[PDB]
């Protein structure tokens, strides 16, 4: 018979025996130290739900802050060069025209 | 001094605190629940075992008539048939063919084996919730038994203390209870007087000894049909022992939070849920103060090899410096590690090894001794075994469980984003001041 | 406790390892392959002279 143990624990009897109660541990295969690809199998099997959760929001995170990225340095060299777009020998510094064309 | 505190009410399990009284030396205070009992308030309904169908010896109105009376036996039932002249080994018992009516009597009682064998129907209220204490101060290690309400204080021989109320009222007993030999069974069993046949509680009484006992049965008589005198009848089946049948595991197997339920009177000892909140009195007659006590100069924290589990599974090393040969208390203060020492004998200077338990991947705890505070900074590894014979003796949080490394990467990861969406709205104030200024 | 090795088959020659079990003081645990026989399975087809 298999039977699942949670943390908090369990018990059972067997027969005319009196009962025998054992609790669970925190044993997880990978490591919490190692490499996050140790991180990420040690934690999986703990809590699936919060792992998956936190792991979806940092990669949200991480676009979000991209997207934004370009949202605002598009926005900037745009106002930065339309005013010297429409004008002769755009004597802008070379280091800006160049950060801004790329 | 009256110190206040909060509890996990889980029997088996001390919990540790410090007190820091500022004119006095720091104290230990380990606390201990030695045992729980959750007694209800309960009212007995009525008792039920198996029913015995007593049938009087039949009369017969040998030419004439007869009419059914009323009378106030359980389940009464009573009915007159027309001419039946019966026989028997003597031979024929009446003159009269015809007109010969016969009146067929039966009613129940009480099993004779009841006495043992019956049930007892009760309603459970609200329950108080009884601990029995051992809890330690320095030397002096008193115990008591209280009441965990929140009013009602637990004196013990100088020692007061007020527990309670409970976190989170709880009741393993549903509103209705039956208990039979020891067994308990949460079955809702129909009310006193609403008998119905053939399902439990068919036959109810205020005591085993009580006269007014009623049932529902569902007899009937028929015809008879034989010369022979006899008077049959059809019943339905005990509805006791459909029950007895059909009861279901007792309790004893389906209480939650592994309480260990008994009786007489009905009670739920060792139940583990919810925290106590207590508010404890200690003598200041215990305290010592701090010039007398051995305040240490230096220590430092070395963490051996530690390991996260339910058994104490950490090691670690104090070097300390001290001004006096005393019994200086040492203490975790973190919610996370737990040590097993109390008070270990000082030097003026040397060294101790403590023991602890830990729930977290790290000891990122800190320590102290005899006030004095020092970070203890550990990597725990992942217990080796899967099971064991104890219960975890502390909590496992959210904040303190998880690892630094991992804290790094994902405080990274948030810190870049976050990082980024400052440098863009900085980025395009900038640029409406340049385009401003020099506009 | 379990502990797992892998000691090479070099007869004659002890392998020493460290068990750590975290509460405890360490170990010392030498394994020393006194003799190995490998033995194949073989079953007889005939004799001859």
């Amino acid at each position: 018979r298999n039977f699942s143990v949670g943390r908090e624990g369990l018990e059972y009897v067997w027969g005319n025996h009196e009962p025998v109660r054992v609790w669970a541990q925190e044993s997880a295969p990978g490591d919490p130290h190692g490499w996050p690809h140790e991180i990420i199998i040690h934690y999986y099997h703990r809590h699936p739900v919060y792992t998956v959760i936190v792991l979806c929001g940092v990669a949200l995170a991480i676009l979000v802050g991209t997207a934004s990225s370009a949202a605002c340095i598009a926005k900037a060299r745009r106002d930065c060069l339309t005013p010297y777009a429409l004008a002769p020998n755009a004597t802008v510094p070379t280091a800006l025209a160049v950060l801004c064309c790329i | 001094f009256e110190h206040a505190t909060t509890v996990p009410n889980v029997p088996g399990i001390p919990y540790k605190a410090l007190v820091e009284r500022a004119g006095y030396a720091p104290l230990n205070l380990e606390i201990t629940v030695v045992s729980s009992e959750l007694t209800p308030s309960t009212n007995k309904e009525y008792v039920t075992c198996k029913f015995h169908t007593v049938v009087p010896s039949p009369q017969v109105k040998c030419c004439g008539s007869l009419e059914c009376k009323a009378s106030s036996k359980a389940d009464y039932t009573c009915r007159v048939f027309g001419g039946v002249y019966p026989f028997m080994w003597g031979g024929a018992q009446c003159f009269c063919d015809s007109e010969n009516t016969q009146l067929s009597e039966a009613y129940v009682e009480f099993a004779p084996d009841c006495t043992i064998d019956h049930a007892v129907a009760l309603k459970v209220h609200t329950a108080a919730l009884k601990v029995g204490l051992r809890i330690v101060y320095g030397n002096t290690t008193a115990r008591l038994d209280t009441f965990v309400n929140g009013v009602t204080p637990g004196s013990s021989r100088d020692l007061k203390v007020i527990a309670g109320p409970i976190s989170a009222a709880f009741s393993p007993f549903d509103h209705k209870v039956v208990i039979r030999k020891g067994l308990v069974y949460n079955y809702d069993f129909p009310e006193y007087g609403a008998m119905n046949p053939g399902a439990f509680g068919d036959i109810q009484a205020s005591s085993l000894d009580a006269t007014d006992i009623v049932a529902r049965t569902d007899i009937r008589l028929l015809k008879p049909s034989v010369k022979n005198i006899h008077v049959p009848y059809t019943q339905a089946v005990s509805g006791y022992e459909m029950w007895k049948n059909n009861s279901g595991r007792p309790l004893q197997e389906t209480a939650p939070f592994g309480c260990k339920i008994e009786v007489e009177p009905l009670r739920a000892t060792n139940c583990a849920y919810g925290h106590i909140p207590i508010s404890i009195d200690i003598p200041d007659a215990a305290f010592v103060r701090s010039s007398e006590s051995p305040t240490i100069l230096e220590v430092s924290c070395t963490v051996a090899d530690c390991i996260y589990s339910a058994d104490f599974g950490g090691s670690l090393t104090l070097q300390y410096k001290a001004n006096r040969e005393g019994h200086c208390p040492v203490h975790s203060h973190s919610t996370t590690a737990v040590l097993k020492e109390a008070t270990t004998h000082v030097t003026a200077t040397g060294s101790i090894t403590l023991h602890f338990s830990t729930s977290s991947p790290q000891a990122n705890f800190i320590v102290s001794l005899c006030g004095k505070k020092t970070t203890c900074n550990a990597e725990c590894k992942p217990p080796a075994d899967h099971i064991i014979g104890e219960p975890h003796k502390v909590d496992q949080e959210f904040q303190a469980a998880v690892s630094k490394t991992s804290w790094n990467w994902l405080l990274a990861l948030f810190g870049g984003a976050s990082s980024l969406i400052v440098v863009g709205l900085i980025v395009l104030v900038c640029s409406s001041m340049l385009i401003n200024t020099r506009r």
